[PDB]
Order: C-alpha cells, then sequence, then structure tokens
RNA sequence: AUGCGAAAGCAGUUGAAGACAAGUGCUUGUCGUUCGUUAAAAUGGCCU
C-alpha cells in the first residue's frame, strides 16, 4: 500500500520490520525494499541472494550489501551458510558484474581450502581464465580508443 | 588500521574522539559508528541496553563534535542534533534545512 | 614464495598478526600493483606505434 | 571478413571509399555487448583504430563522439573490473596446486 | 617514452634503427607487464591466506 | 601621472571615433599650460604591428618623465617602448615574457 | 570551461545585435561594445 511503500522511501525505519520483514516481502514492494533500505540482515540477505529467483536479484541485492557492509562480516555469514548452495549458485555463475566477481572473491574467501570439487573447479579454471582474456582484450581496446626529397620528379600540369 | 573498502564513495565524512582516549565516533555518510580504540571494531553491548553501535540518522552526517562525555552534536544538512550518550536518546533537533 | 606460503599456509593463518609478520611482501606486491595501470597503458600506446610502422 | 588480414586489406578498401556507418555500427554492436566470446569484430575496431585515427575523430563531432563515450564508460568498468578478477584467477590457480600437494 | 612516441612516429618510420629500439622495448615490456600480473596473482594469496 | 605630479599623460578613444587609426596620446601640464600634445598610436606603432594579433597593439602600461621629453608604455608581448617627444621618435626595449 | 558527482563520471552548453578592418554595394575578420543564457608569435628568461 501507499503508505509503506512511502515508509520504505523514507530513511528512517527503527527496528522490527527491518528485523523481520524480508519473510513478509519474499513483488513490487520487494524490489522497493531491496532497493531501498536503512538495515538488512545478513542471515536473510545472503538467503534471498542464493535463492534461484533470479530476477536479476543477484546483482540487485549484490551491489545493495556491497555498498551496506564489510567482507569480513560477508565472509562470516557466508562461512555460518552451507556449502551445497553455495556451489549450485556458482556453477549458475560459471554457465552464465563486478559486484559479483567481487562475491566470486569474498566466497573463496570464506570456502578457504578444504571444500573443493576437482571437475567443477577446472570449469571455473576455463571459465575464468577466457573471461580474463577477454577482459584484458577490453582494456587494449579502451587505451587505443584513448589514443621532403624531390630528388627527380616525373610529372606534369594542366596549363 | 582499519581498512573497509566499500564499493561506494561519499565526499562527506567526519570523526570525533572521547577525551578518554577509548571510544571513538567516525560519522560515514549517514551513519555513525562507535568503535574501541582498542580493537576498532562497535563496541558490542553485552548487557544489550539499547546503546547500538551505529546510529542511523535522517541525512548523511556532515559534522560530528563531543561537549563533554555526554553530549554528541551531529549536524546534517537538514537538521542539527543533540544526543545523550549515557541513554541513547536523541536530546534536540533543530530544524536547518531552510538555511 | 609460492611454494612457501603453498606448503605452510595452515600455520601462518593460525598465527595472527599476519601483516606486521609478512610486512615487506606485502608493501612489494602493493607497489608492483601500483605499476599494472599504467604499465599497460605503455604496452597498449607501444603496440599502437609498432603496428603503425610495420603495416608498411 | 574472417580473417584478420583480409580484414586489414578490406579496411583499406573501406578507407579508399562506408567507413563512418561500419563504425557506428561496431561501435554500437559492442556497447551492447562487453562480453562477446568473438574477437572478430574487437580484431575489425583495433585495426581501423590502429590505422584511421585522426579521420576518424574529424569526420563528425555528435553522434560518434556520444556513442563512443558511452561505450567507454562500458569498458571503463571492465577496465576497473579487471584487476582482482584476475586475482580470482591466481586464487583458483593455487588451490589445484594445494590439491596437487594433496593428491601425491 | 609515451611522448617520445607521439611526437617522433614518422621519423620512427624512417629510421631502421629507432624500429629496432621499439622492438626491443615491447619484448622488455610485455616481459614486466607478465612479472606483474603474477606478482598480482601472489598478493591474491596474501589476501586468501590472512 | 609623471613622478612629480605634474603631468598627464593619458589616452582616448575620439580618432578611434574619426578615424581607422585608433587611439590618441595626450600629454599636458597640470600647474600650467606649457606642454600639451598629442598624437596617434598608430603613427607611434612599428609598421610590422598590423599583420599580428591584438597582443601587439594592446597597451597595457604608462609612465612620463620629469622633464616632459621621455614617456614609457609597455605592451601585451612585455615590449616596451620609450618615445621621445621632440622629434616623436621611439626606441624598443625587450626583456619581459609576458605583458 | 556548466551543473551534479568520488579522485570516476552523468547531463548541459558554442546566442544574437552593434561596431570597425580587410577584400569585390557584397566576402572574411576583428571588438578597451552590448544584451541573452547553467557557459601560439612582436629574438624577446631570473642579481651580487
Amino acid at each position: 500500500p501507499k503508505t509503506l511503500t512511502f515508509l520504505l522511501t523514507h530513511p528512517l525505519f527503527p527496528l522490527s520490520r527491518t528485523r523481520n520483514l524480508l519473510s513478509l516481502l519474499r513483488p513490487r514492494l520487494f524490489k522497493q525494499a531491496i532497493v531501498t533500505c536503512p538495515n538488512l540482515p545478513l542471515n536473510e540477505l545472503l538467503e534471498e541472494l542464493f535463492s534461484i529467483r533470479n530476477r536479476e536479484l543477484l546483482l540487485d541485492i549484490s551491489f545493495r550489501i556491497l555498498q551496506d557492509f564489510t567482507r569480513d562480516s560477508i565472509k562470516q555469514e557466508m562461512k555460518k551458510l552451507s556449502k551445497l548452495d553455495v556451489q549450485n549458485f556458482i556453477e549458475f555463475i560459471t554457465s552464465g558484474s563486478t559486484q559479483l566477481f567481487q562475491l566470486l572473491s569474498l566466497v573463496l574467501d570464506s570456502i578457504g581450502l578444504f571444500s573443493l570439487e576437482g571437475a567443477l573447479l577446472e570449469n571455473l579454471t576455463l571459465y575464468i581464465d577466457k573471461q580474463v582474456e577477454i577482459a584484458e582484450r577490453n582494456t587494449e581496446l579502451w587505451n587505443l580508443i584513448d589514443t621532403a626529397l624531390p630528388t627527380y620528379t616525373m610529372e606534369y600540369l594542366d596549363i | 588500521i582499519s581498512l573497509p573498502n566499500f564499493n561506494h564513495f561519499s565526499n562527506s565524512v567526519s570523526l570525533a574522539w572521547s577525551q578518554d582516549g577509548s571510544l571513538i565516533f567516525h560519522g560515514f555518510d549517514d551513519k555513525l559508528q562507535i568503535l574501541d580504540f582498542d580493537t576498532f571494531k562497535k563496541f558490542e553491548s553485552l548487557e544489550n541496553t539499547k546503546t547500538v553501535s551505529e546510529f542511523t540518522l535522517d541525512s548523511e552526517i556532515q559534522t560530528v563534535k563531543l561537549i563533554n562525555d555526554t553530549n554528541l552534536i551531529v549536524a546534517t544538512r537538514t537538521t542539527l542534533n543533540a544526543i545523550n550518550l549515557l541513554r541513547g536518546q536523541v536530546i534536540n533537533s533543530f530544524d536547518l534545512y531552510p538555511f | 614464495v609460492k611454494w612457501c606460503l603453498i606448503i605452510h599456509g595452515g600455520y601462518l593463518v593460525s598465527i595472527p598478526n599476519l601483516m606486521s609478520t609478512l610486512s615487506s611482501l606485502h608493501s612489494t606486491l602493493k607497489r608492483r600493483s601500483d605499476l599494472l595501470p599504467r604499465l599497460l597503458a605503455l604496452d597498449a600506446r607501444l603496440d599502437c606505434t609498432i603496428n603503425k610502422f610495420k603495416t608498411l | 571478413w574472417t580473417e584478420p588480414e583480409i580484414k586489414k586489406f578490406i579496411l583499406t578498401k573501406i578507407n579508399t571509399v562506408h567507413l563512418s556507418k561500419i563504425f557506428l555500427t561496431i561501435s554500437k554492436s559492442i556497447t551492447q555487448n562487453p562480453w562477446n566470446e568473438e574477437n572478430l569484430l574487437p580484431l575489425w575496431l583495433k585495426w581501423l583504430l590502429t590505422l584511421k585515427s585522426g579521420e576518424l575523430n574529424s569526420i563528425k563531432d555528435k553522434h560518434t563522439k556520444k556513442n563512443c563515450k558511452h561505450l567507454k564508460s562500458a569498458l571503463r568498468s571492465s577496465e576497473e573490473i579487471l584487476p582482482v578478477l584476475l586475482g580470482i584467477q591466481g586464487r583458483l590457480e593455487m588451490l589445484r596446486r594445494q590439491a596437487k600437494l594433496r593428491e601425491d | 617514452v609515451a611522448v617520445v612516441l607521439e611526437l617522433y612516429g614518422n621519423t620512427l618510420e624512417s629510421s631502421p634503427v629507432l624500429q629496432e629500439l621499439m622492438i626491443d622495448l615491447k619484448t622488455k615490456v610485455r616481459h614486466e607487464i607478465h612479472k606483474s600480473k603474477e606478482a598480482q596473482r601472489i598478493e591474491g594469496m596474501l589476501q586468501l591466506l590472512t | 601621472i609623471s613622478s612629480n605630479g605634474k603631468l598627464l599623460a593619458h589616452m582616448c578613444k575620439d580618432v578611434s571615433t574619426k578615424d581607422h587609426e585608433h587611439k590618441s596620446i595626450s600629454v599636458v601640464s597640470l600647474f600650467d599650460d606649457s606642454v600639451n600634445l598629442s598624437f596617434p598610436l598608430g603613427s607611434i606603432l612599428s609598421s610590422q604591428t598590423q599583420s599580428l594579433s591584438y597582443n601587439t597593439r594592446y597597451v597595457s602600461s604608462m609612465a612620463i618623465d620629469n622633464m616632459g621629453q621621455q614617456l614609457a608604455v609597455g605592451f601585451a608581448s612585455g615590449v616596451i617602448s620609450i618615445v621621445s617627444l621632440a622629434d616623436l621618435q621611439i626606441r624598443l626595449l625587450k626583456w619581459h615574457i609576458d605583458s
């Protein structure tokens, strides 16, 4: 409704609805809340992130939380999170943005050195390698975008 | 040090320090944080007496100051806000936005 | 250094004050990082000129 | 249009004559797709630039400059994105290397 | 060297010696670009292995 | 005004109004009327400054003799010119790179 | 170069009149002129 929408519009929004509104919000109001909300609990935030709803919730919530919080806190939260969902989400990622690649950095931090799957990891290798290659290609394309002796002349004129 | 690299840029910041040398008040845009000098982290409320480490305000903060161990003075381009520190409640509000 | 930090990662992630303890490596590599972008700039202009004269 | 060298030669012929419109089409296509796996069209653009800069700069002032700036912004995001990204590549590299140490 | 190239393209076309000079330059700059790249990879491990 | 204060040397645009020649130079005594001269800057200037920018033909500084015989002027390119009034003939002095 | 913005960028901007000079009444220029808008040259370098 109009009242709750303009409450979302106005910055300050005190405590309890910020605590648990996401469960209630899980359409148009959901978009408005994610694009503007002063306080967002990382639990529900990463749960919605890892939901495969993917109406560009990925990019939206990623840029949101990256503007909102700290990489260390994120890493702790998604250590507390499970890893199966991590695998599925990164599978979607490698199948097919600086926000999401920063999330890739973060999730590698969270996972550390233990849980990795060989073939999946090699698929990641190829994907990331080709995407690198194209990226530096884009770099030189940018930078390029940013970029006497008449010893004897056998000539003539039209008099 | 305490080095976060947020993917956003705010040209407006402020910060203040308690006389004790232990309580540090960093007002980054729209939010103040209290940090311990010894840990450079949010002052966790083990008692949880509504002394939340962050204050999210009406507007982006341009000025912070402290007069004593008691009173914090924060200017947002809309308002001036005087907040008590022993009791975490805003004492005074002053309309500045038209000016 | 690659093999070193490869093999002995666990103990150092156990030891807390990694920044100060690893200080010089940090600063060296950050210096080289700081080099990167202008280096790319020089590379691309050099390719431009090289193609310019090699085409003929 | 497939080989880079025949691209160069037909590009020289285009300079003999079309050049502006192919420039604009390449620009718009790439500014829609900053992540085309194909490199042929990037080779087209790189060659035309590294051959024929000043005249392309001089030909027009609004309709080329504007979309040039827009694709410039998109690629700008790309060059911002690169560094930590190839860092990510390195991370995965040395994760595989640790896995090798685990296997043996 | 950027400004040098900007001024002296045509004399570069002319002179043969200068061309091989730039060739050597290009070799070295590719080399150091590479070295910087793997430098950034290992700073990547620093960030991980914190 | 002369360093004595006894003389005034100024320029006027009335010859610009009545002529292609622009600037009229007039020097006058103050406490008496013993001296009063006037002449066009066009006559003053060189025969080459007619094919260059307004920079050269721009007067930028004025100064006077104590005995009404020498006058100094300076232009935008830094070329001082000194005029002796009797024959009304000049000398060029050139050190300042700017006006 | 304006506004906005982060050290990125995003939008916006380049109007007339008057005057005078040169050129053949007409072409170009110029302005120690106006209002209107968010608007490269005079061989000539640093004291004891």
